[PDB]
């Protein structure tokens, strides 16, 4: 749940 | 630069802090602080270091039981059961950073599955 949430939030670092 | 170790330089390392109240502590490669380096030892140990300070260290052996990794482009998210941290590889270009990440994934993958989102 938190894992899945932070997998998506890893976009914070992406271009 | 041994045959004993593989090393990659990181742009940044983020420690998830919830497992005031910050969510992340973010470390970068500095000329004063030290270079951020991800080290995998042939024996199966994983480290992240900034200069001399070890920010992360554990065995990848039998880590299939308690370690998840996911790659997105030049970033990795690591989850241990609980602790979580993310990493971005460095390079002059988007391509060189991805090349670095991929070479690291190639070593990690001998011990654990590196998943896509």
């Amino acid at each position: 749940d938190l894992w899945l949430q932070e997998v998506s939030n890893l976009s914070e670092w992406l271009n | 630069a041994m045959g004993e170790v593989s090393q990659w330089s990181l742009k940044r390392y983020g420690r998830f802090m919830l497992l005031g109240s910050p969510t992340w502590k973010v470390f970068e490669s500095s000329e004063e602080s030290g270079s951020l380096v991800l080290t995998i030892v042939v024996s199966g140990h994983f480290f992240i270091s900034q200069g001399q300070t070890l920010l992360e260290g554990f065995s990848l052996i039998g880590s299939k039981n308690w370690l998840k990794i996911v790659r997105r482009m030049d970033c990795l998210l690591f989850g241990t059961t609980s602790r979580m941290f993310r990493v971005q590889f460095s390079g002059e270009s988007k391509e060189e950073a991805l090349e670095r990440c991929c070479g690291c994934v190639q070593t990690l993958a001998q011990y654990v599955t590196v998943q896509e989102p």
